[PDB]
């Protein structure tokens, strides 16, 4: 599913700039936008365990 | 979810999680904004002192208090718990001073306050202290900034923020923070990180700032804090 | 911060259909009624060619993987599972779209959040200074205002209000102006509404902070 | 439901809260340990090195219980501090009474009896901690044990506790020389297992901590490897794996030629 | 989120102590009401007085106590808990004078009772006593002192405080009054207090069904104003307004 | 061991000698018999050195906790009360006679706390071995409401009398001038007895007594 | 260095009254050599050259720049230029910012870039290249501006000074829009804004990003409400900073209020608390043009356009 979404988001990025070409950097941005790994910022809840 | 195992504090969960301490940390985060910055030659602590009215004499209960003339302490969470921890921190510092004729190193004071919190988070009829402490100190020649959490856990910080919007505070500090940030600029950074969290006008009287440098921890007076706020604005 | 309104706005500039539901409407009582309603909703979406299906509050049903040890958490998880099936399954949708608003966006199931055939992600944060100025402009152009009623000094002031808050400020200011019987609002009206719906989040117990 | 109290026996004879703690240890960091004829070593996974934290404590997971022993902790931080303090107290109590650095087995047995009392008495949850002890004692030389929450301790030539500890121990089984491993080979194997077990495929000094115990000049030495040595080991291993990959590519080229 | 409600030491998942909040609810349950205001050289406390039976003795029924010669208190809450707290404050004041050899500053007395209440909220014993205690005294350096010691652990100092059922309206009125020339005289402060109570109550005060106490920088003793003083202030000041 | 203390126009002036004899042997030449209970309270200890030092430290700790709690400087009534009550709870075995002095919001104060826990507020107090001579000098040359320099000269001449007329008195005369403005700690203000001016050099050259064994250890840097 | 500071203050007084004496005194201070251990003298003389550049700005005396870029470089490798390159930044900026044409123009900037290349100080080489790109845009050699910008950003995606990354990206966006490739200018702007939402944006850079966003939205999307929003953020930032180019932002604000077919608000803005210090023919011109648009009178419209030349004839 992530792979499909990565390709799709690269395609939508291409759709953005009146362009019909997808480039490596566009795929990179697609990866970043798809694989959003939200992480808890509560350092205390995170350090509870040594 | 793990529902049953949340009314006690002497019972683990299938995940292994003690729910009650996490709830306490939620109480902590649901508190006042406070920020801490470890400058190259000092530490700076600040905390919103907003009151619910002009009626409260906003000079009667402080929030950045000393524990010695090299160590100080600010908080986010509840206030009575804070007073208890400050009292016990002073008592531990003085006990250490008697036993060893040397002002308590900040690391050890933090460790012992953490041990106190551990004492209170380990019995069936003791409520974990809901408050998280930032401990500033000057030992040897290196400023120290520690955070003590209700869970009995103590950990160092280059700079942090805690309270209602700790995420925003910490991202702002991440943007604005560099190691060689001398104290006069660390004060501005702390006050700005309080601004980005402080509703209403940051008057000189509704903000408390305490600075810990070689000369010794000192809580800035209203005149000094007003000067700094005017300079920043 | 305005997501129901952008949903309604796409409905305005839409050409197919806008079928709105609230997650409670699936959380209804009686086993299988929630799945029944989700299946009916998506079936209506499909029978309409390009239609759009909006779910207003999904945190009620869209939950994590809790091992339901009762008869009710199991049914809530059943609602979510039926939703997953309908959104993606052996019956791939034909030109149908789906929109969700959650208000938490952290405890949603990894399935429904599958960054693939189930959902994209968008952010709707607290109106910054820019957005807030646009809020004032759009709400207030329609009203009638004086010449000493500058809104630009009701934005520079730090304040964690949102779009709903600013709409409420303007509506309360107009209401107060009419109560004091003028047909032009004034800076005093905006001050009073500002303080009426900025400090409303008070009367809390102070030992918590 | 047979898990609301530590001191409650289940109808199938399992101390649930004890198992609860034992599985909870998995969520902690990752410690592994290797015994070698020349020395002993532990490796630890710094889960959290967020760049606004600091490195005040040279070791956040490995501690020096006395001149002849060290211990790595994994579990709840508060219980970790409590247990390390009790361990130091036991060691120095033994020194006072007997005047010989405590045999590692005796120290472990003492602390694990403390944990047993906790799992058997009144209203006290079992210590949510697992520890790996390394040390030297005049009776059986170098020695490495693992102590769980249930107070049970096992003497392991190599072992691992924490996240993906099962994988770590599987690879230890695969690549451990049962009687011939030296300290440098032990370090290499530890780096390999850490690389394969840590979530990030790339290692660095910002996520690992290595501790080495060796007898030199008749006295023990417990050294926490500095980031320079840590990075040199990480490198050497990564470039060794890269050379293996180049050899594999050469084999593929030979197969294509065939 | 109502399951985290039957013990004073169990947090709610949102970090709230419900049986600490219920102590404040008990304050409101006290039925009566109280207000206090501090001026340039005076401090004045005004308080309800209900005598719903001809046999009740107004000599005994009173919620203005003398903790020590210089420090006085007004109670708002259950009477039994209030009197226990008053006894505790008297004890602590006496012990302070005995050990450290000088009269306890109001700062410390309010702090001390706040800490007793905090101990009770943390260690799951007692049942956090439901009274709100407002202390008045004379401090040599700062001047007059008015402090409030809620039954959760705040000992905050106030320019003008209110406690009880009409706390919100009283606080609003006191803010409005304070925003104009906070430097108030003895009679003006006595007024401000009595007028605040009267307006928040929508009543006019008889000279008896109100208890008023005062301390001053010239009279550092907790003077409980008598019927004569209450009547004089009410009538004369309302007239001359 | 001789200590003395006087109250002057603005504050207090305390003065102690520097000697502590373990028998008839002068163990110390520069002991520190004036101790710091708070920024405006200093205590001159006589009697058993260990107990005076530990008692002063414990009282200073309690008073510093009290100061950090109050925000206002501690006032000498509290120091006197704590000292006396502790020294009475211990029925007298704490051989510490303490001339306590300080300056607080209520002007100066100079208490004398005898070992058993008996206190006597007074303008001038001497208690110790040489209190004999110290109080003789005070009585003979005291006038109420002196100024700084004259009070210092008085409490230095008293201690000098102690030095020169009491075995076990000090070699240096240390002073402490405490007021709302200054906290001078003269350490040492005067040196009545300097040294014997050792005669011709008589060392033993490098190499005078050989050894039996050596275990020179190569400790790292 | 109290005596040196007094000499510097009297040089400042001579700047105020008899500038040539100040120039000579600062030149002598520069000629003075410095020790090899301490740094007070080098601090004094770097401040002296700063105020000498101030004198050059005041009197249009750019004839010294040859010396200030030829004979000061040698010693400069003594105060760890890795952090003192801000001095060279300020010197070059003020140089190219005097009112009169520099004559050398890009020649001296290229000389500075070559000197940095020889020094092997990439940290300052990047700043020099970015300032050269800005110079190319100002002189309108958009093609070479764009070329250098592309090279520099390709380099800066892998190195330090992300603030300079944002600067170079916005320079490229401005050049793109000048070349009239609006989609690519928008792409550059979006990249600049994404990179700016990960670092600290000084008021100057934040307001510049806002102004460029306003220009791009005004040109392309026809969302003049958002264009005005960004223009106003830029105006507020420049007003806070006390920057010369706040009048331009206010002009764009009035222009948005006109093109929205709501010319009644131009007068409200012009007679507005903030927008008084900026009053003048600049704002009165928009006033008149909006009056013409209000009355739908093309005669007055063209009258205003011809009468307010250099206020609405030049800003593209
Ligand atoms: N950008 C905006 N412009 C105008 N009104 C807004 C805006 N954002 C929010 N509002 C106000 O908020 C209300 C809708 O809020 P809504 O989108 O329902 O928030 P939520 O659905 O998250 O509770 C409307 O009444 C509207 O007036
Ligand atoms: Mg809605």
């Amino acid at each position: 599913a992530e792979v499909k979404g990565v390709c799709t988001e690269a395609g939508m990025y291409a759709l953005r700039e009146r362009r019909v070409h997808v480039t490596q950097e566009d795929f990179e941005m697609a990866v970043a936008k798809v694989m959003q790994k939200d992480s808890e910022k509560n350092m205390s809840i995170k350090k509870l365990w040594k | 979810a793990e529902r049953g195992y949340s009314f006690s504090l002497t019972t683990f969960s299938p995940s292994g999680k003690l729910v009650q301490i996490e709830y306490a940390l939620a109480a902590v985060a649901g508190g006042a904004p406070s920020v801490g910055i470890k400058a190259a030659n000092g530490v700076v602590l600040a905390t919103e002192k907003k009151q619910k009215s002009i009626l409260y004499d906003e000079r009667s209960v402080h929030k950045v208090e000393p524990i010695t003339k090299h160590i100080g302490l600010v908080y986010s969470g509840m206030g009575p718990d804070y007073r208890v921890l400050v009292h016990r921190a002073r008592k531990l510092a003085q006990q250490y001073y008697l036993v060893y004729q040397e002002p308590i190193p900040t690391a050890q004071l933090v460790q012992r306050v953490a041990s106190v919190m551990q004492e209170y988070t380990q019995s069936g009829g003791v409520r974990p202290f809901g408050v998280s402490l930032l401990i500033c100190g000057w030992n040897e020649g290196r400023p120290y900034l520690f955070q003590s959490d209700p869970s009995g856990a103590y950990f160092a910080w280059k700079a942090t923020a805690m309270g209602k919007n700790y995420v925003n505070g910490k991202t702002f500090l991440e943007k604005r923070y560099n190691e060689d940030l001398e104290l006069e600029d660390a004060i501005h950074t702390a006050i700005l990180t309080l601004k980005e969290s402080f509703e209403g006008q940051m008057t000189e009287d509704n903000i408390e700032v305490g600075i810990c440098n070689e000369a010794g921890f000192r809580r800035l007076t209203p005149t000094e804090v007003k000067d700094y706020l005017a300079a920043i604005a | 911060c305005g997501k129901t309104m952008l949903a309604k706005a796409v409905a305005h500039h839409t050409t197919a259909a806008f079928i709105r539901v609230v997650g409670s409407e699936f959380v209804q009582k009686y086993l299988g009624e929630g799945p029944r309603m989700v299946r009916d909703v998506f079936r209506l979406a499909k029978e309409n060619a390009p239609a759009i299906i909006f779910i207003d509050e999904i945190d009620a049903i869209a939950t994590k993987r809790f091992d339901a040890q009762t008869g009710a958490d199991r049914e809530v998880q059943r609602i979510l599972l039926e939703l997953l099936n309908q959104m993606d399954g052996f019956d791939q949708n034909v030109n149908v779209k789906v929109i969700m608003a959650t208000n938490r966006a952290d405890t949603l199931d990894p399935a429904l959040l599958r960054p693939g055939r189930l959902d994209r992600k968008i952010e709707f944060p607290l109106p910054d200074r820019r957005q807030k100025r646009l809020i004032f402009s759009t709400i207030t152009s329609k009203m009638n205002l004086s010449e000493e009623v500058d809104l630009e000094d009701y934005v520079a002031r730090p304040d964690k209000i949102s779009g709903a808050d600013i709409n409420s400020i303007c509506q309360e200011s107009g209401m107060l102006a009419v109560r004091e019987n003028r047909y032009i609002v004034l800076a005093k009206d905006f001050e009073k509404a500002y303080k009426t719906v900025i400090k409303k989040d008070e009367q809390e117990h102070e030992f918590y902070k | 439901r047979y898990d609301s109290r530590t001191t409650i026996f289940s109808p199938e004879g399992r101390l649930y809260q004890v198992e609860y703690a034992m599985e909870a240890i998995g969520h902690a960091g990752t410690c592994l340990g290797i015994l070698a004829n020349d020395g002993v070593l532990l490796a630890a996974e710094r889960r959290n090195i967020h760049k606004l934290l600091d490195e005040v404590f040279f070791s956040e997971k490995i501690y020096k219980l006395n001149e002849d022993m060290a211990c790595s902790v994994a579990g709840i931080t508060s219980d970790a501090n409590v247990l390390t303090n009790e361990l130091r107290l036991i060691a120095q109590r033994y020194l006072l009474q007997y005047q010989e650095p405590i045999p590692c087995e005796q120290l472990v047995t003492a602390l694990c009896d403390i944990k047993q009392a906790y799992t058997q008495f009144g209203g006290k949850r079992p210590f949510g901690v697992s520890l790996l002890y390394i040390g030297w004692d005049k009776h059986y030389g170098f020695q490495l044990y693992q102590s769980d929450p249930s107070g049970n301790y096992g003497g392991w030539k190599a072992t691992c506790i924490g996240n993906n500890s099962a994988a770590a121990v599987s690879m230890l089984k695969q690549d451990y020389k049962e009687g011939e491993m030296t300290l440098k080979s032990a370090l290499a194997l530890a780096i390999k297992v850490l690389n394969k077990t840590m979530d990030v495929s790339k290692l660095s000094a910002e996520k690992v901590e290595i501790a080495t115990l060796t007898r030199e000049n008749g006295k023990t030495v417990i050294r926490v490897l500095k980031q320079k040595e840590v990075e040199q080991l990480i490198k050497k291993h990564e470039e060794e794996e890269a050379k293996a990959e180049r050899e594999k590519k050469e084999k593929e080229q030979k197969e294509k030629d065939k | 989120s109502a399951g985290f409600d039957r013990h004073i030491t169990i947090f709610s998942p949102e970090g709230r102590l419900y049986q600490v909040e219920y102590a404040f609810k008990a304050i409101n349950q006290g039925g009566l009401t109280s207000v206090a205001v501090r001026g340039k050289d005076c401090a004045v406390i005004v308080t309800q007085k209900k005598v719903p039976d001809k046999l009740l003795d107004s000599s005994t029924v009173t919620h203005l106590f003398k903790i020590t010669e210089n420090i006085g208190c007004v109670m708002t809450g259950m009477t039994a808990d209030s009197r226990s707290q008053v006894q505790r404050a008297r004890y602590e004041a006496a012990n302070w004078k005995y050990k450290y050899g000088y009269e306890i500053p109001v700062d410390m007395l309010c702090k001390r009772i706040a800490d007793i209440s905090q101990v009770y909220t943390q260690n799951a014993e007692m049942r956090p006593l439901g009274c709100c205690m407002i202390l008045i005294g004379i401090d040599e350096e700062q001047g007059p002192q008015v402090y409030k010691c809620d039954p959760a652990g705040y000992y905050c100092g106030f320019k003008a405080t209110a406690a009880g059922v009409k706390q919100t309206e009283s606080t609003s009125f006191l803010e409005k009054k304070v925003k104009k020339k906070f430097d108030w005289t003895f009679e003006q402060t006595v007024e401000t207090a009595i007028t605040c109570l009267s307006t928040v109550l929508s009543i006019d005060f008889k000279p008896s069904e109100i208890e008023v106490g005062v301390v001053t920088v010239e009279n550092p003793k907790f003077r409980i104003l008598t019927e004569a003083e209450i009547d004089a202030h009410l009538v004369a000041l309302a007239e001359r307004d | 061991t001789t200590i003395a203390g006087v109250v002057y126009k603005d504050g207090i002036v305390l003065g102690a000698d520097t000697r502590a004899t373990e028998g008839m042997v002068v163990a110390d030449k520069n002991c520190s018999k004036i101790h710091f209970i708070s920024p405006n309270i200093y205590c001159c200890g006589a009697g058993t050195a260990a107990d005076t030092d530990m008692t002063t430290q414990l009282i200073s700790s309690n008073l510093e906790l009290h100061s950090l709690s109050t925000g206002r400087l501690p006032r000498v009534v509290t120091a006197n009360r704590m000292l006396k009550q502790m020294l009475f709870r211990y029925q007298g075995y704490i051989g510490a006679a303490l001339v306590l002095g300080g300056v607080d919001v209520t002007g100066p104060h100079l208490y004398s706390i005898y070992p058993h826990g008996s206190t006597d507020k007074l303008p001038y107090v001497t208690m110790g071995s040489g209190s004999l001579a110290a109080m003789a000098v005070f009585e003979d040359k005291f006038r109420p409401d002196m100024e700084e320099e004259e009070a210092k000269n008085l409490v230095s001449e008293a201690i000098a009398a102690g030095i020169f007329n009491d075995l076990g008195s000090g070699s240096n005369i240390d002073l402490c001038v405490i007021s709302k403005n200054k906290l001078d700690f003269l350490r040492p203000y005067t040196v009545p007895n300097k040294k014997g001016t050792r005669l011709g050099r008589y060392r033993c050259e490098k190499g005078t007594t050989a050894v039996l064994t050596e275990k020179i250890t190569p400790l790292e840097i | 260095a109290a005596a040196a500071v007094v000499e510097f203050q009297r040089a400042q007084s001579l700047l105020s009254t008899d500038r040539e004496a100040s120039i000579d005194i600062l030149h002598s201070i520069v000629k003075r050599d410095i020790q090899e251990n301490d740094e007070e003298a080098v601090q004094v003389k770097e401040q002296s050259i700063l105020e000498l550049g101030s004198l050059l700005a005041k009197t249009g005396q750019a004839a010294e720049l040859g010396g200030l870029l030829k004979y000061v470089r040698p010693f400069l490798n003594s105060i760890s230029k890795a952090k003192a390159a801000r001095l060279v930044r300020s010197l070059l900026d003020l140089f190219l910012d005097m009112e009169a044409a520099t004559g050398q123009e890009v020649e001296l900037c290229l000389e500075c870039i070559e000197w940095a290349k020889s020094e092997k100080r990439t940290f300052l080489r990047q700043a020099l290249e970015a300032r050269l790109v800005s110079l190319y845009f100002d002189t309108k050699r958009y093609q070479e501006a764009l070329h250098l910008g592309s090279q520099l950003l390709r380099e800066l995606k892998k190195m330090d000074d992300k603030a300079l990354l944002v600067e170079v990206q916005l320079l490229e966006s401005k050049t793109y829009h000048a070349l009239s490739n609006l989609p690519k200018a928008r792409a550059a702007l979006t990249s600049a804004r994404t990179t700016a939402n990960a670092i600290y944006c000084p008021p100057k850079l934040q307001a510049t990003l806002d102004m460029q966003s306003g220009i791009i939205h005004a040109a392309e999307e026809k969302d003049w409400k958002t264009a005005y929003s960004y223009f106003y953020e830029a105006f507020e930032g420049y007003d806070s900073i006390d920057s010369p180019k706040a009048i331009t932002s206010l002009k764009y604000m009035l222009l948005c209020k006109i093109m929205l077919n709501t010319p009644e608000d131009v007068q409200a803005l012009v007679s507005g608390k903030l927008a008084l210090r900026y009053a003048g023919r600049q704002t009165e011109a928009l006033k008149c043009v909006a009056q013409a648009s209000k009355n739908r009178s093309l005669a007055d419209f063209e009258k205003a356009l011809t009468d307010y030349r250099a206020e609405l004839r030049d800003d593209p």
